[PDB]
């Protein structure tokens, strides 16, 4: 439409922020595992890239939709984005490369651009029910 | 319930539009004593019982550039309701000229401000009329043209043809043609009176059909419209029918047409 | 079931839900375009809409539904309040009264065009209508029989006017303004006749035969 | 009888009032210094009667808007 | 309600107006042919010579008819908001 | 009794259906009703409607209630104020004076048709009635009363507009239009009998009679 | 004394109350009946309603009222700045020049209708009436003046019809609409006195004498 | 370009002067005050306006600017969607086929009137007049030409009208009125020939010529 | 100076107050008063009132207005955009060109009239006249202006309707009525002299002279 | 004895503007340092003083949609 | 289905069917002010 | 065969409801002494069940506001 | 004097502005770092003056109100 | 030249729509992460367009009440 290509860049960037949210969290719940290799990813080549190409997510499967009871399941879906690996500080002889305070600041940033997404949107969306009353 | 649904739920706004505009416009549907709220759910709740099995899809763009398409839907409403309005207008045309016959409107002529004969003649006959629509199938064959308004002319991007709106417009047309065809014996009648009562003048030009005429004339109308009244309940079956046939007409000229 | 849980989110839509569909889908369409109709006649309106005519409808609907409310409140809010009964068979309970009513009044031809444009197949006996066909058909036949009612009602004060245009224009009275002359004469008609009393014991009469 | 509207009406309004008014008995009680009563039990039931209040005005608000519709449109 | 009850109710409108108008217009009838007739016969006219006669004439008809007229209308009109259930179906 | 919960909510919502249902219980019906219906007389609205009229009648209204209002005051106010009375045993010593002025000018007819489609019982005196038989057969006796008191004040302009029509055709002014001639004869008969106190004054006294 | 609560209270609520109560206590009423009575007179409308008649009302009621202003600024606004007076004296302070001005306006007997219809006791002076009996009164009387000069208004125009339509008929015209040919007529009597100035300072003149 | 923002003000802005400065700006002018014209002989109104005769007009103003819808669609309705033309180019692409419809009718010499009047310069050639001097002068044309055909619309009927007259007063019909004689002639005259399809297609012919 | 309160509070009251008192106040009243008056003659409205007259008439006191609105420009917007300017000798600065407008229309007798109800003292000379002055001199200017262009207006019509009427009376028409006769000459005549051109052609010098 | 509703209103306003002119005077009594008042009677004083105003805010707020309501029908 | 993409869609939704009525009402303004005039 | 968005509605309804009476079951189970189940696990599922309660509430109230709008087009 | 209503609705639109503009120029100062005022008095005056604006608001809004009151009374 | 109130509106609207542009310009580079722009830069300019687009909105409403009470009187 129209009304979604003017909304579409901020919706775009905070469902990436949510999808990096949970990357990070991940990241945290895997804080004293032994070999995890925090995980992240480049928000600005990321957003780009989901501006230009689209969603598509890579590898997931619905069941089919015959006649009701069919017992609904699906496959292990991942966005499409690629990891990057997090640069280690501080090897630690388990292979955890993850650092609290990184991870954790990362985070906290994360979430505070998160809710920058929510108000931008939720003034933009703000103006058109201003305009149209 | 998302727009998983929510632009699903753009199924049906168009269906809502164009029924809403037959109601806003359709002789019986639009009397302003109808609550407006009435009018409005009975267009929702109309559309919720017509729209699954209408395969629509389109999308409301933001500075709508397809709000031809809106324009669209209106147009047939407009088409479907007012049409079936002639059939009124030629009776609310033939009772008044027989009002015009008697006496009841020599204000009207020579000059003003008031009219005061719409009052008198033509709204006994509309609404006689009005009741002769509604007894039968009157509300209701409109509702069932617009659904196959809805089957012939769905949705496209060519809604509209020319030379398909001087069909409605020299359509009537058959509204002075109607109230004649109706009001021919009163007006037949009262002229073999008036020119009767003429005649006498010639005996003597004293007879002043201010004080002869009028008098006479007003008894005679009222009489004969009495033993005429009749008369309009076969002629009203025309009234509506050949103009829905003209509604049927041209919803049926248009697919072929396009 | 619900366990206050959607419950009280349901029951405060159903609230928002009240006055428009509960008051199109019961009575006081039919009164109140009779009481509009009515108004159209006599003239002015000089009667004010917002307050007398409107509380006069709600009382005569209310009036009316005196029976219809009372079962549905005996088998579903009796019933629906703590026991054996809750948001789940308490709609069925409180819907086979209102059907009952509204198929009583409805016009035998509306179903029959709502069932044939809904694809609908062939209906048995008189419950085999549902809801989704009940509605527009019922809405139809009220629209229907409170116009038939309301013109009805318009003849006799046409007949007013007819009767003093012709006689003024009998007299020659060239063009004294007959509708001023005539609304007096309406109101008389509409008043020694008992007027109020006779439309509103009418229209609760006519509003179950 | 019937369903009597304003029978109902009052009916819940009593309903509302006297699980206040026995909500604050038990407040009075307890403050006064009887022993039974706990503070536990004095700050679940005054809770739920904020709650069975605001009940009520939430559905008063709704009853009122629904009257208000009705009486705006014109006859 | 079918369109036999329709025009019949129609016609019975109008034959009520005809019973409630047809003493005034028939008494303006006779006074206006009256003094028509009376007009020649010394054919001095101005413009009527009839007004007058014709209100003297259509005051005593209103006072004659008066009550039975106004009975008529009632009656009418009573039946009409009597039987408004039953034109229904 | 009720502890600034249902009190103060009732209180508000009381005040809510004030407008239309208090003022549309007690008169400024029937006040309301016989201005418009003289002010169709006596030519164009010629007054300010939503800003003259309906303030005299408030004002016309306030005073003939006051009797009403002050044994509503008497018998339910102050001994509401904190002693002995509270919003149940107040409703009927409130509601008293309020139901014997309604009673006393309801049709005694009304009343019959309004209980009979009620299913009412038989009802001992005059205080076996209900509020809710009483509130509807007041409303339609009122609309009555109010149509009689608007015909009899059309009569006497319907005069001067036939006189003055007969006068004017009878000279030979065969078309001179009755109305703008009748209009300052109209203003004149309405302002020498000085109709305003006439009309106000009777209206307060028929209203109780 | 009232505490910037109470106070800025009742000041937006008398705002709320001014368009009616206090554009219909003063003024205004007198000069818009006249006004409206005018243009039916000369036919058709010929100034639009809601926009230069009205205003034009309203500016010349202002200045009527500027005395009246004037007096209620120095006995209220003045002393009203912070010092000895608060919205309590302040009250009767702002009314009396209104209520002398009032009095000095009402009809001497349109008083006695709307006391003894309030049971009001017997009065000593004009300064003993109250607001309550004052209001309607004022109203009545000033009705009863605007319907005069709405007569003496209607006067002119009517002789200038009835000589054209007599013209008219003398020469034989049988059956043309004289309204047409005196329309400019009116309008030329209406110009050439100075119609607009003459009746704005006979209005002004005639509201205080 | 717009921003979400001013986009949905002047497209709603610009539905709201639909109705007056759109339907007046283009056509349904002429048509009206013909079909006006039209009913004022034949006698009454007989065509309800407000249900017949304005929708007749809407209908007849569709056909007419068919062709100017066409290439307006053309020229913006195709590229503007989504591609290459952006409310610049679209809007006086836009403007160009209405602009060269009104141009063509309108009087040669109104333009020069609303030229010599706005101080406008010289003006190089027919496209650089602005809308601001094509608007009244376009209404000023249609005016003309509507009252151009009305008259030649009242020609036969009035023709009928005398020579019925004539016919009544030769053959010793002293004084019968011979309007009531002439309407059905009217009407025959208007409805053996196929009056109405005549008007229509001689309105669209002439209305671009 | 004021700070962006005010400033966009007075701004937006401004705007409120524009259609009434601002178009009352500059001219669209002499235009839509003589508009008015010239439909009432030609027989009917057949111009219809809500859309194209208005339409016309605002575009007339566009034209006119355009010498006064570019001296308040000139004098406001440039020297009001941000520099040594801002909304307190912004207004003055643009109410002197209008007031000398107005004050160059104004009958000389009005403004006399409004001063002496005001009480204002000794005045020296145009410069000061107040605005409370100012405006109903003009309106009432206005309408005695527009009164006289009706007559200028009225008088080729009523030569028409006399001559029709002594032509068919001579002939022996007896009762013919001769207003449908003239109204197609009426139209003839004025689209012959061609007569909306040069209508509002006068109008506009007759407004500044 | 006679209602004369402007005289209940007066009654009200006063009642309002008295409980703050004594929830005002109590707190310049304490600020200022008096013995006696306590802290808790300040606010529970102040919280008092601001329901009856809401309260004479919501009466004043019904009663003019009353008059509003009333005022804008046709006579 | 992400909660932030439900919530964009609701007010998208919302969005679209407020400005589809404010249009329609538009339209029928100007439809009864055009059926309103004198003929 | 069809979706009948009520359907749709009523599904949601349900689910919300069902999450809601199984956190509910689960703090039974686990305060009524029940081995196995855990209080992180508990505290868990009730944030999820007020979630997606908060979740009904917001979509109650724009449709509501949705329906409060469509019965605001003139017809 | 007189009265002269347009000169008391200047004055009082002065009032407000220079009450707001003093209230924005002890912000200035504040956050410019200048002796004497304080955030006790740079809250309240700006508090102030946002009350006095909002009666400026309702005051214009009742007028308003009132005027197209007036101006759409049928003559 | 002349006001030009038609070009004098076009500019205005203009303004309007370019300092949205700027500001959605700002926000989404800081979203993007493009480094300089400060958050409060771009909430302070994210509310200077919303005022600004109410302030049209405003006008507009004003203007076409105007237009349309114009175009309503009987002439």
């Amino acid at each position: 439409d129209r009304l979604d290509a003017a909304l579409r860049f901020q919706q775009e960037a905070l469902n990436l922020r949510a999808q990096r949210q949970e990357i990070l969290a991940a990241n945290i719940a895997n804080a004293d595992t032994p070999g995890y290799q925090a995980r992240d990813i480049d928000f600005a080549s990321e957003l780009k890239k989901v501006m230009v190409r689209g969603r598509e997510e890579t590898g997931g499967v619905a069941l089919t939709l015959t006649s009701s009871h069919h017992i609904p399941a699906q496959a292990v879906s991942s966005p499409a984005v690629d990891l990057l690996y997090r640069v280690p500080d501080q090897p630690s002889l388990d292979g955890n490369t993850v650092d609290m305070d990184r991870e954790r600041t990362q985070f906290a940033d994360n979430s505070l651009k998160y809710q920058m997404g929510l108000t931008v949107l939720g003034s933009q969306l703000k103006g058109m029910m201003n305009v149209l009353q | 319930t998302s727009e998983q649904w929510l632009y699903w739920l753009h199924l049906y706004f168009w269906p809502l539009l164009r029924v809403l505009a037959l109601i806003s416009t359709a002789p019986i549907l639009s009397e302003r004593a109808i609550p407006k709220r009435v009018k409005l759910g009975l267009g929702i709740m109309i559309t919720l019982v017509i729209a699954p099995s209408l395969p629509a899809n389109d999308t409301p763009l933001f500075s709508i550039a397809a709000l031809w398409l809106a324009m669209q839907q209106i147009l047939i409403g407009i088409a479907l309701g007012f049409t079936m309005q002639f059939a009124f207008a030629a009776v609310r045309t033939a009772g008044e000229f027989i009002g015009l016959q008697m006496g009841l409107s020599f204000a009207t002529f020579v000059d003003p401000g008031s009219h005061l004969n719409m009052p008198v003649l033509a709204r006994i006959m509309d609404m006689l009329a009005m009741l002769l629509f509604l007894t039968f199938n009157g509300h209701l064959w409109l509702i069932s043209l617009l659904v196959d308004t809805f089957h012939t002319l769905p949705i496209g991007s060519n809604p509209v043809n020319s030379n398909a709106f001087m069909a409605l417009a020299r359509a009537g047309g058959l509204i002075f043609l109607n109230g004649l065809m109706l009001a021919l014996p009163v007006i037949t009648l009262l002229l073999t009176l008036n020119l009767a009562l003429g005649l006498l003048n010639r005996m003597a030009p004293q007879l002043s059909i201010f004080v002869i005429g009028f008098p006479l004339t007003l008894t005679v109308g009222i009489m004969l419209m009495a033993a005429l009244m009749p008369l309009i309940a076969p002629f009203c079956e025309h009234l509506f029918s050949e103009i829905f046939n003209l509604l049927a007409d041209i919803v049926s000229e248009m697919p072929i047409n396009n | 079931s619900w366990s206050l849980s959607v419950q009280t989110l349901v029951f405060i839509t159903s609230l928002t839900f009240l006055p428009a569909i509960l008051l199109m889908m019961t009575s006081f369409t039919r009164i109140i375009i009779v009481f509009g109709l009515l108004r159209n006649a006599l003239g002015t309106p000089s009667a004010p809409p917002n307050q007398v005519l409107l509380g006069l409808a709600l009382f005569l609907t209310f009036f009316i539904m005196s029976p219809v409310i009372d079962k549905i409140y005996v088998d579903a809010y009796q019933p629906f309040s703590e026991q054996k009964i809750s948001m789940q068979e308490a709609l069925d309970k409180g819907a086979q009264p209102l059907r009952a009513f509204m198929l009583r009044q409805t016009r035998e031809a509306d179903l029959a065009l709502f069932a044939r444009l809904a694809n609908s197949g062939p209906l048995q006996g008189p419950e085999a209508v549902p809801m989704r066909i009940l509605l527009p058909a019922y809405v139809t036949s009220e629209l229907k029989t409170a116009f038939q009612i309301g013109f009805t009602i318009f003849i006799p004060f046409l007949i007013i006017d007819l009767v003093i245009a012709s006689v003024l224009m009998a007299l020659g009275m060239m063009m004294v303004p007959p509708a001023t002359i005539a609304l007096p004469f309406k109101l008389m008609l509409f008043v020694l006749v008992d007027g109020w009393q006779l439309l509103m014991g009418s229209l609760a009469q006519s509003f179950y035969s | 009888s019937t369903v009597s509207f304003a029978g109902q009406l009052h009916a819940a309004l009593d309903r509302i009032s006297d699980r206040q008014a026995a909500a604050r008995v038990q407040a009075e009680k307890f403050t006064l210094g009887e022993p039974g009563i706990a503070l536990n039990d004095v700050m679940a039931d005054m809770q739920k009667a904020s709650v069975s209040m605001q009940m009520g005005i939430q559905v008063r608000n709704k009853l009122v808007a629904a009257y208000q519709e009705v009486m705006s449109m014109q006859v | 309600m079918t369109p036999e009850s329709v025009m019949m109710m129609g016609t019975e409108a109008m034959k009520v107006a005809l019973a409630l108008a047809a003493p005034l217009l028939l008494v303006a009838l006779i006074t206006g042919l009256i003094i028509s007739i009376l007009q020649a016969a010394t054919q001095i006219n101005e413009m009527t010579l009839s007004f007058i006669p014709k209100i003297v004439a259509v005051f005593i008809a209103i006072i004659v008819a008066g009550p039975w007229m106004l009975n008529l209308l009632l009656d009418y009109v009573r039946t009409l908001f009597s039987n408004l259930p039953y034109i229904i179906g």
